[PDB]
């Protein structure tokens, strides 16, 4: 049951109490995975036409 | 001074941002109208409170935070409400129409569209600051917004901001008080994507605070309005220290180093007492071991799991009001010979207290009780995989029929990032259970 | 209408509670993967707690107490005995224990071979048996070296404790024998002991001069039923039952089954559950657990009890079935979900 | 400013959407010229959803009127709120459809379909920001089902990122005008699976013994039936009319697979004139779900249920609805599919409808449905097998594979549904 590192001001203190010792992707990278999928709903959108065309 | 930027995402992000920034101005002595008489230094100054709040020459406080949201009718009443007066536009960013519960739709359809203009708001708030620590990010798991909007923000950040930290607070999904059923995917698809992105996230189970609201708040059917007014005490005792002067969690940095030894598992659990009714007659004030042994009680966390039948890896105790080292520390000794408390074999057996002698501070008509003495604890327990475990059997359920897929899969969702989303959950699973179970 | 879910098939227990629940026509069967349920008949292993108590407006219950483990396992009860204060290392119920890792994997080889020398050389006796829960596999020996021999030879965790060279045997036959007791616990933490008990009793006379012949040593009632020639001699399956044990004790030794037998047996039982409360209660939780615990005992010849070890998942005497397994419908579901005496049980009062 | 453009079309499609916009403007305190009148803020909070906002303070539906005959337009307009439609809004023909599905859709239909999209174009162009379109017709006419398709197909080429809506009148013998209805509706259903988000499923039989059984109306008559209609639809519409929404929203938490978004609506109370007594919360929510309550002639009993959404109108202890709510499901748990977790959701409406202190509204996507496409195609074979009737639609271009082909769409539907089921 140690303190240590006890530190006091003006509005509080704060203190450690031990018990017991121990035993990314790039912005090119990012804008092919959005451009990617709107490219996706680009060719569903435009087999949705060729469908309504027919 | 370094100055924390804050952005709130979301219906939910949003009106928890409302209430966070509200409870802040009761707590610095800020006006709605943004004037703040005990500050003497007019239009600068690097004092403790300037972490969160710049200043104009006019002597108005402006709040160091961004709004966003793809649907208009959340963030209209901010614009219209009682703190209009303390964001100007630029702060408050607002689409058309929304991300509709739709992970997919709000990262990659609606997301590639706004992404740009949020990047150049926050840009504008960073050039204010001398020394950015970084980013406090408020959202929800289950909008499409609030899920799929954010994870792709923090991918930005962290290529525009490499070296800042990221804390979340976010929303668990909870059925007592959600009309969407595809929630599961939504927080699974975000947690995925961002999970490498972010320093450190205090999930909030609505579910949990729901209860609460219930049990002692005595409200029969809890609003979100009462949830938030309850989140943002519990998000103020966490970013107290950040916000006057003191030594512990002083910095966002701090926040890794004292609760997230490992990366991966930085969701540390949440538990805060007293929460009294205003409405009782008047109640009897709790002591400084019962608020601490009250941590330790499952009713009074952030998310309904048995810290029991998990170890811990840190544990932070966050006081405010009449505390002094003593009686801590006696509360401690007798918790210890009575609670099932057992660390991680390389994390030493302790407890980091910070002291702050401002009790809380509640809002005037709200449903809390004014307290003399409160406590927060932040502990990073394996329990808090219940957590992951149960939002990821409801994932399981739904994806072997490929329910709802569609709608993702529509908006140009790949149906393979549901698989590698719900594989790096399983890893995530498998983590705790190494460094908690024998 | 209250709802339940069936997990485990192998149950006799709770394959006749589910049987009663149909029968008062308010308690309904879902498949065993309905969330939307009131009591679940859990899975013996990896029961998934941490699913439980989440459904809105569900009052959720479940057959087993998360942590209870530590009281039912071999190894786990040894360490939970020497360890916690509340029975400390001193414990005068329990056998001399020491937990022993194969060495192909603390360990207390060495604590044991120290206690095993002092007897060796105090002339007394200094017969150990080996044994552990990945049992249907039990040697029982008087050399260490065979004893830590076979551990090595296994592959899991097993447990070295002194094996009582005296114990108490009936006549006429001169024959071992132990006590089962079932003990119900609710989710108010209320200790139930069962009116009747069983006595595994063994049909083959005691010889302490030969413990090569395991059938007279161990009283189990497969082992008994398959490797003893004199099964259901002195009765039926190799079964007393208390009325006749204690008229037995009164004829034989001037004494009850209460008082030379039983008071140590409720305090025993006691003292196990008292000391796990903190850990395994769920008083305060969002979920409730019962759950049914089989105590086995060992009397010796000076009439004082000893703690074998604790089953979580026990069977019960084919003439007990509905009276024990009504009770558990009366006092642990009936009590959270009731429905529209002279109690079978004994409340066992303690503190919480 | 969510808005959404109506339209209705045919016979049964203007009659049921004349008394939707007389109900919900009664509850939005719009007048039959337009002027509001309401004193609650409530009405006006979402009234810009369906109504536009024009000189005056004058709110003018922003509705649609199509049919390829005048007579029912002209009762319309001289109906009760027959005045507060935009005039420029009627579109119609003069030749009739004649219960052919292929003068609407093909023929007669297509000579006049192009007005209309201007129509709908010039509603649309005025959107602050369009959620989506509705469309009320019957299945087993000829404009309305014919020419109601041949529209809903030509707005999702115009607007395909769009939620497209439809309330569709199911025929049944028991209330039929003609005997090729299974043909038209046959023919409808495939359109409204490839190109609607949502179908509300109304079946002309349940409505005839709900106002027979139920409401103890002896000779019922279709001013009846759409009583029951118009109501149904203000309590659907709710959610979209009052603060709390969004079609698309609705759509991704109610629709699992695209082609299963085929929905039973209900309702409660349904009181014959015992009609001022209180109704408990109890007996809203027993009601609400008793298969007597709902408008698509199937027994939910023998399907599953694979969402489920019930609103709440009126001043009531919401705490109770969730008591009784929760349960309905955890009483009869069977009738609900297992693998969508919480998919039982409420809400609740202070604005009760008029004369009511409080209603329940159910809408559920039920496997159950597959009956009543099962029906439709029992009769579509029974005359198809041997060609009856089949010249009224070739003499107008079609061919009997176009029929085949119907069949089997349905047949797949079907097939479709009960694979889910099990
Ligand atoms: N605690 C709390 N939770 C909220 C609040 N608002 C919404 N939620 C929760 O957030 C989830 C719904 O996500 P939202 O944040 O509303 O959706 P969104 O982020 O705006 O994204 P969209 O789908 O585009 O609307 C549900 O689980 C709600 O219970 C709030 O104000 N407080
Ligand atoms: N220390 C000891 N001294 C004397 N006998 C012992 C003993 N330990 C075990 N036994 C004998 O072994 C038998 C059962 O052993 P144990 O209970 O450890 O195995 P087990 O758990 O597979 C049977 P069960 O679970 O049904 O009680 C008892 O009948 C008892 O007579
Ligand atoms: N509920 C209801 N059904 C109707 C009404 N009018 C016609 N129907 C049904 O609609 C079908 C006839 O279609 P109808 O709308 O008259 O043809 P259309 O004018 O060519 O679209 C039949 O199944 C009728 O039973 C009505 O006013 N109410
Ligand atoms: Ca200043
Ligand atoms: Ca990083
Ligand atoms: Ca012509
Ligand atoms: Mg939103
Ligand atoms: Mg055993
Ligand atoms: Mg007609």
């Amino acid at each position: 049951m140690e303190v240590i590192e006890l530190n006091k001001c003006t509005s509080g203190q704060s203190f450690e109490v031990i018990l017991k010792p121990p035993s990314d992707p790039s912005l090119e990278e990012i804008q092919k995975k959005l451009e990617a999928a709107e490219e996706r709903r680009k060719y569903q959108e435009a087999e949705l036409l060729k469908h309504l065309a027919e | 001074m370094r100055e924390c930027i804050s952005i709130h995402v979301g219906q939910a992000g949003v009106q928890i941002g409302n209430a966070c920034w509200e409870l802040y101005c009761l707590e610095h002595g800020i006006q709605p109208d943004g004037q703040m008489p005990s500050d003497k230094t007019i239009g600068g100054g690097d004092d403790s409170f300037n972490t969160f709040f710049s200043e104009t020459g006019a002597g108005k406080h402006v709040p160091r935070a961004v709004f966003v949201d793809l649907e208009p009718t959340v963030i209209d009443e901010v614009r219209t409400g009682t703190y209009r007066q303390l964001f100007h536009p630029e702060q408050l960013i607002t689409g058309k129409e929304d991300a509709a519960n739709n992970y997919a739709r709000g990262h990659y359809t609606i997301g590639k569209e706004i992404i740009d203009l949020v990047l150049d708001r926050i840009r504008k708030l960073a050039d204010q600051c001398t020394g950015l620590q970084g980013f406090l990010v408020f959202h929800s798991f289950g909008g499409g917004t609030g899920s799929g909007f954010t994870s792709l923000l923090m991918e930005r950040l962290s290529v525009d901001y490499g070296k800042k930290s990221k804390l979340e607070f976010s929303i668990y999904p909870a059925p007592q008080v959600s009309t969407a059923v595809v929630e599961p995917y939504n927080s699974i698809l975000t947690t995925h994507t961002t999970l490498e992105h972010s320093d450190c996230a205090f999930m909030v189970d609505n579910e949990a605070i729901y209860d609460i609201c219930r049990r002692n708040l005595d409200i029969e059917r809890p609003t979100y309005t009462n949830l938030n007014r309850l989140i943002s005490q519990i998000v103020s005792s966490i970013t107290a220290s950040l916000r006057f002067d003191g030594a512990l969690n002083v910095d966002l940095t701090e926040f890794q180093t004292n609760l997230v030894p490992y990366p991966r598992i930085h969701f540390p659990l949440a538990t805060y007492a007293p929460v009294i009714s205003a409405e009782k007659a008047y109640h009897e004030q709790l002591s400084v071991a019962e608020i601490t042994n009250a941590c330790f009680e499952p009713a009074n966390q952030m998310v309904k799991c048995d810290p029991r039948h998990g170890k811990y890896m840190a544990c932070c105790l966050l006081y405010r009001g009449d505390v002094v080292p003593k009686d801590v520390n006696a509360a401690i000794a007798t918790i210890k010979t009575k609670r099932s408390i057992q660390f991680v074999d390389w994390c030493p057996t302790g407890f980091k207290v910070g002291i702050n002698y401002q009790p809380p501070t509640v809002v005037p008509g709200g449903d809390l009780a004014k307290v003399q003495r409160a406590v927060c604890m932040l502990s990073n327990t394996t329990a808090i995989a219940e957590a992951w475990a149960r939002l990821d059997h409801k994932f399981d359920l739904m994806y072997a029929k490929r329910a709802f897929v569609h709608w993702y899969v529509g908006e140009g969702m790949e149906e393979g990032e549901f698989s590698e989303a719900r594989e790096d959950m399983a890893a995530l699973e498998k983590d705790y259970e190494e460094v908690g179970v024998d | 209408m209250y709802t339940f879910v069936v997990r485990d098939e192998n149950s006799s227990v709770y394959a006749e509670v589910s049987r009663l629940l149909l029968a008062t026509g308010q308690w309904k069967r879902l498949r065993k993967d309905n969330p939307r349920f009131n009591l679940m008949l859990g899975e013996r292993n990896r029961l998934p707690f941490g699913r439980l108590g989440h459904e809105p407006g569900l009052v959720q219950l479940v057959n087993y107490y998360r942590g209870a483990d530590k009281l039912c396992r071999k190894a786990s009860l040894v360490k939970l005995i020497k360890t916690s204060p509340e029975l400390s290392e001193s414990c005068t119920w329990f056998p001399e224990s020491y937990v022993i890792y194969p060495t192909n994997l603390t360990d207390e080889r060495e604590v044991f071979l120290a206690a095993y020398n002092r007897r060796r050389e105090g002339r007394e006796g200094n017969v150990w048996i080996a044994k552990s829960s990945a049992g249907a596999g039990i040697l029982i020996s008087s050399e260490a070296s065979e004893l830590l021999d076979f551990i090595d030879e296994q592959g899991q965790v097993h447990v070295i404790q002194k094996y009582l060279e005296k114990p108490l045997l009936l006549e006429p036959g001169h024959r071992k024998f132990d006590i089962r007791s079932w003990v119900l616990v609710d989710h108010l933490y209320n200790i139930y002991l069962y009116r009747e008990g069983v006595l595994r009793t063994s049909s083959e006379p005691y010889n302490s001069a030969n413990f090569q012949d395991k059938t007279c040593h161990l009283t189990n009632h497969c082992i008994q039923k398959e490797y003893s020639k004199n099964y259901g001699r002195y009765e039926e399956g190799n079964e007393m039952f208390f009325e006749e044990f204690n008229q037995y004790l009164m004829d034989a030794l001037n004494t009850t089954l209460e008082n030379s037998i039983l008071l140590q047996i409720k305090h025993i039982i006691r003292s196990c559950l008292m000391c796990i409360e903190p850990a395994i209660s769920t008083k305060h939780l969002h979920y409730q657990s019962f759950q049914l615990f089989g105590f086995d005992f060992m009397v010796d010849e000076e009439l004082k009890v000893w703690l074998i070890e604790v089953n979580g998942a026990p069977a019960c005497a084919q003439k007990l079935y509905a009276e024990l397994c009504q009770g558990i419908v009366d006092v642990a579901i009936s009590s959270v979900f009731p429905l529209a005496p002279t109690s079978i049980f004994i409340k066992l009062h303690h503190h919480h | 400013m969510r808005e959404i453009v109506h339209i209705q079309a045919g016979q049964c499609g203007n009659q049921i959407g004349a008394k939707f916009w007389e109900v919900i403007s009664d509850e939005h305190g719009i007048d039959p010229t337009g002027s509001y009148h309401g004193d609650s803020d409530l009405q006006l909070e979402r009234i810009n959803v369906y109504y536009n906002e024009a000189t005056g303070n004058k709110y003018v539906p922003r509705a649609i009127l199509v049919d390829l005959e005048p007579g029912t337009m002209d009762s319309v307009r001289s109906g009760p709120f027959g005045q507060i439609f935009r005039p420029d809004n009627f579109v119609f023909g003069q030749s009739g459809a004649g219960n052919n599905w292929a003068k609407g859709h093909y023929t007669e239909g297509a000579e006049l379909v192009d007005s209309v999209l201007d129509v709908v174009r010039k509603e649309s162009e005025s959107c602050d920001c369009l959620q989506g379109f509705q469309l009320t017709h019957s299945l087993g006419g000829g404009t309305g089902s014919g020419m109601g398709t041949l529209l809903i197909s030509k707005i999702r080429e115009e607007y395909p990122d769009r939620i497209m809506n439809t309330f569709s009148v199911m025929p049944s013998p028991k209330v039929s005008d003609t005997v090729v209805e299974p043909y038209n509706a046959t023919l409808s259903v495939h359109q409204l699976v490839e190109n609607t988000d949502e179908t509300y499923c109304i079946d002309n039989e349940a409505l005839y013994d709900i106002c027979f059984r139920t409401l103890k109306l002896t000779t019922p008559t279709y001013g009846d039936l759409n009583h029951l209609v118009s109501a149904t639809m203000s309590g659907v519409t709710t959610c979209l009319r009052f603060p709390g929404a969004d079609l698309r929203k609705l759509a991704v938490n109610m629709v699992p697979f695209p082609r299963l978004h085929f929905f039973m609506p209900g309702f409660a109370p349904l009181t014959s004139r015992q009609q001022y007594r209180a109704l408990t919360v109890p007996e809203l929510t027993q009601q609400m779900f008793d298969s007597k309550n709902m408008m698509a002639a199937c027994d939910p009993r023998h399907g599953r249920y694979l969402t489920v959404a019930a609103i709440f109108r009126g001043r009531m202890s919401m705490k109770e609805v969730d008591e009784q709510m929760l349960n309905v499901q955890n009483k009869n748990s069977s009738y609900f599919v297992e693998w969508i977790p919480n998919n039982v959701k409420t809400a609740v409406c202070d604005i009760p409808p008029r004369g009511l202190k409080m209603s329940a509204t159910f809408i559920g996507n039920s496997t159950a449905i597959q009956e009543l496409f099962k029906r439709i195609s029992e009769q579509f074979t029974a005359m198809f097998r041997r060609k009856a009737f089949l010249h009224w639609y070739t003499g107008e271009g079609m061919d009997e594979m176009e029929f085949t082909e119907a069949e089997s769409n349905m047949n797949d539907l079907v097939s479709e549904y009960q694979q889910y089921q099990d």
